């Protein structure tokens, strides 16, 4: 999409609607005249295409009413409205931008942020982009959280984000423009290499694929109109309803040969029927030519009965002879058609074991996209996420995806080495206790209006809690986190002094011997200038092998290349980096997925404030404190950077339109 | 509305195949069972049916009798009406049969000769006693 429309769609939103956002800030409009709201539609549009067209630089109220046109620019307070509420929300002068205004000398407002993920950095300078005091406590010594980048001499691997799901209406479109990023395309191409180590024949290759691609659909048929959803009480899982379906073709493999060979026998029993007619008639005929030749026998001349015998008897023979070869006749069209059903036989198997082994792999890749077991991944909601689906190629970030949260983290209070241990939000206001992450018994109070929690869901799940919420944290936000899921995924880091792959293939992948082992090692990245090869670990295997030396893993990588390139052209890794982040406890996990029993909603719940009790009783209800922001709390983008970046923009937004007043909704 | 073209779900099915934890392995153990129960059925009609089919070996080959091709005549020769008398009794109303007997009369002459001969040769006795048997 192109034109004014085409930022509209670069901006996730309808380009001739009203949000049910912007309906909240502009109810005049929406509850106007048609003609009122195609005038804000455009003046919104516009203005997205503005600052799109060139994010590197601030887009004041100024810029923006200078290059509308009249009847759009006829009215200022209608711009001067929409422009605030761009800005507020992050639609536009987010990221890394050169001010224009610098910032207003005094702060009104402080806020604390949790965590230096992307999620809060990108909260964090929208935060002090408004003029807010802010300070962000990390417990890592370094910012970016899962955004996490391996770096040793001219090696550079991410072992956390790798790939940015297409720049159609994605933020990171903006923030790459924004800071330079080697973004490189991702080639589709991966050849599967079975355990013995030879490639999987193309034959196989797809129609292994389209079986898994058409079983899945078969869930989703399942799910919608089967309704399939719950079984024994507890719902459904994805993984259950891939091995319902998978039976049920068994099944029907079965039924199949069964009423084909009962073809077989319904004809074979058709023929032993006829057969006996014939061998009953061979007896027939055999006796009465014996008697016609015993009345032929009796020399002329004779009288006429005698004469009428050897006649009768020979009609009569040559009737049952007739009989006899009509038989002979259908006994040969039978005699065919057992032929026919004999060669045309249904298929032997639903799937064999070279075959089976194959589709594993495909699970595995299911797996590594969701972060789970799909024996985890809820059957109804797994994919309610897939409408929101970017457009364009996937792509990867050559010098290492660090370089964005460092970029964010310019400019920002960022206080490292700061384990958060209790927060304490009351009517009139919030204090956070964090420790020193090296020293743990030095302690650290920091009070202020408002705290933005971007604690990864692992953190906020452990028990015994890693934080403590001081009052706890209402049952219906407790239950939220409980219901989500919270997967895992590790990876490999292969640095040699020399490429011994494809070149010209970004990653292949590796056919494991179980359906238990289909994760262990199932894929490999060539992605990186310097000679890297990345190996992903998923699927009920990642919980496993992080409780396995780095030696022993790296030993098992280097026998799967071995079989795929053989002894030689094989050396030992200069450099090897393993990742543990469900050990890792500033994380305890890659990411959320929907798990059973969990919707969207939950990731809704996820991001609702808390507003604490009034301080004395009968005083009046008070202001929000507590914030949430995050991968988990972006319920139609999860899991993902871009998302978590989106959910730090959403709530700046709300938490500025707290403390510092909305004054675009009038 | 349906599934992938080839994906076989019915309601039905899926219920049979969910009831219980090992139903899905079950209900395919007696479909191998159902199996291999046609399958031998399958040899052991083939078995018998080989039997059967050489007991038939050689057809009918030694006992056929060549054509009588001969040309269909009008007359009675009395040697052709006692042959009609005869098959009358012990061919019923079967003219084919009757024809054939005789061998020089088209089957159009025999019911012809039914009526003109019908008060001479006690046709309605001959048919009756035929019914007899």
């Amino acid at each position: 999409p192109s034109g004014v429309e085409g930022a509209a769609f670069q901006s996730r939103l309808p380009h001739d609607r009203m949000t049910s956002q912007e309906a909240a800030c502009f109810p005049d409009i929406i509850s106007g005249p048609q003609q009122t709201q195609k005038v804000f539609l455009f003046i919104r549009n516009r203005t997205l295409q503005l600052w799109l067209d060139n994010p590197k630089i601030q887009l004041t109220f100024e810029a923006t009413l200078q290059q509308l046109e009249a009847p759009y620019n006829s009215d200022t307070v209608l711009v001067h409205r929409v422009h605030s509420y761009l800005e507020r929300h992050g639609l536009i002068n987010f990221g890394i931008y050169k001010r224009i205004k610098p910032l207003p000398t005094k702060k009104t407002g402080k806020v604390i942020i949790i965590g230096s993920g992307v999620s809060g950095l990108a909260a964090a300078r929208q935060l002090q982009s408004f003029g807010m005091d802010v300070t962000l406590l990390e417990a890592r010594d370094r910012v970016g959280g899962r955004v996490a980048t391996f770096r040793k001499g001219n090696y550079v691997a991410d072992l956390g984000a790798m790939v940015v799901t297409g720049l159609g209406g994605n933020p990171m479109a903006v923030v790459s423009k924004q800071v330079n990023m080697e973004l490189a395309k991702i080639k589709q191409k991966c050849p599967l290499y079975e355990a013995n180590g030879q490639a999987v024949p193309k034959e196989k290759d797809e129609m292994v694929e389209q079986e898994f691609n058409r079983l899945l659909e078969a869930t989703s048929y399942l799910s919608h109109q089967l309704d399939f959803n719950v079984l024994n009480n507890k719902p459904v899982s994805l993984g259950q309803a891939l091995e319902v379906v998978i039976q049920l073709q068994e099944k029907h493999v079965k039924d199949e040969q069964i009423e084909h060979w009962k073809k077989i026998v319904k004809t074979q029993e058709e023929l032993k029927e006829l057969l006996n007619k014939m061998v009953n008639l061979k007896e027939k005929i055999k006796e009465l030519h014996q008697q016609y030749k015993e009345a032929s026998e009796v020399k002329p001349p004779r009288d006429i009965t005698a004469e009428f015998l050897v006649k009768s008897k020979h009609r009569d023979l040559t009737a049952l002879c007739k009989e006899y070869d009509e038989l002979a006749e259908t006994q040969g069209k039978l005699e065919e058609k057992l032929q026919e059903l004999e060669a045309n036989p249904p298929s032997d198997v639903y799937l064999s074991s070279r075959d089976r082994q194959i589709l594993d792999w495909h699970f595995a890749n299911l797996e590594f996209a969701n972060a789970t077991p799909l024996s985890t991944l809820s059957l109804k909601h797994w994919d309610q996420d897939d409408d929101f689906e970017f457009t364009g190629s996937h792509l990867t970030v050559r010098n290492g995806y660090s370089c964005v949260p460092v970029a964010l983290a310019e400019g920002l209070d960022i206080k490292l080495n700061t384990a958060v241990r209790q927060v304490r939000y009351t009517a009139s206001g919030c204090e956070v206790i964090a420790v020193n992450t090296r020293s743990t018994s030095q302690t650290f109070i920091y009070k202020c209006d408002a705290v933005l929690c971007t604690l990864p869901l692992g953190v906020l799940k452990q028990q015994p809690p890693a934080v403590q919420f001081v009052p706890p944290l209402p049952e219906w936000k407790t239950s939220a986190v409980q219901r989500m899921g919270f997967g895992n995924l590790n990876k490999v880091v292969l640095c040699f002094d020399r490429v011994f792959w494809d070149p010209s293939v970004n990653l292949f992948g590796h056919v494991g011997s179980t359906t238990a082992s289909r994760g262990e090692l199932f894929l490999f990245w060539n992605l990186y200038k310097a000679p890297i090869l990345l190996a992903l670990v998923a699927g009920e295997a990642a919980g496993i092998m992080e409780n396995i030396s780095d030696d022993v893993i790296v030993g098992r990588c280097l026998a799967i290349l071995k079989g795929i390139f053989g002894s030689s052209a094989v050396p030992q890794p200069k450099e090897t980096v393993v990742s543990r982040w469900r050990a890792d406890p500033w994380a305890r996990g890659s990411y959320s997925y929907v798990a059973a029993g969990s919707s969207g909603n939950d990731y809704d719940l996820m991001a609702q404030p808390i507003t604490p009790g009034p301080s004395i009783p009968g005083a009046p209800q008070p202001i929000p404190r507590l914030f949430f922001a995050g991968e988990h709390t972006i319920r139609n983008y999860p899991a993902t950077v871009h998302g978590a970046l989106l959910s730090g923009l959403r709530e700046a937004g709300r938490i500025a339109d707290q403390f510092l007043g909305a004054m675009y909704t009038l | 509305r349906k599934p992938p073209k080839g994906m076989f779900l019915s309601q039905e099915d899926v219920e049979a195949v969910s009831a219980n934890a090992t139903a899905a392995t079950t209900v395919l153990r007696q479909l191998d069972m159902e199996l291999v129960s046609v399958k031998r059925q399958i040899q052991n009609i083939k078995q018998t049916n080989s039997a059967l089919k050489e007991k038939l070996d050689g057809g009918i080959e030694p006992y056929r009798l060549p054509e009588v091709i001969q040309k269909c005549n009008a007359r009675w020769t009395t040697e052709e009406q006692l042959l009609a008398v005869q098959a009358i009794r012990k061919y019923g109303r079967d003219f084919q049969a009757i024809s054939d007997v005789i061998g020089n009369k088209s089957v159009v002459q025999v019911k012809n000769f039914f009526v003109n001969y019908r008060r001479r040769f006690n046709i309605d006795e001959v048919l009756q006693e035929w019914e007899a048997e």
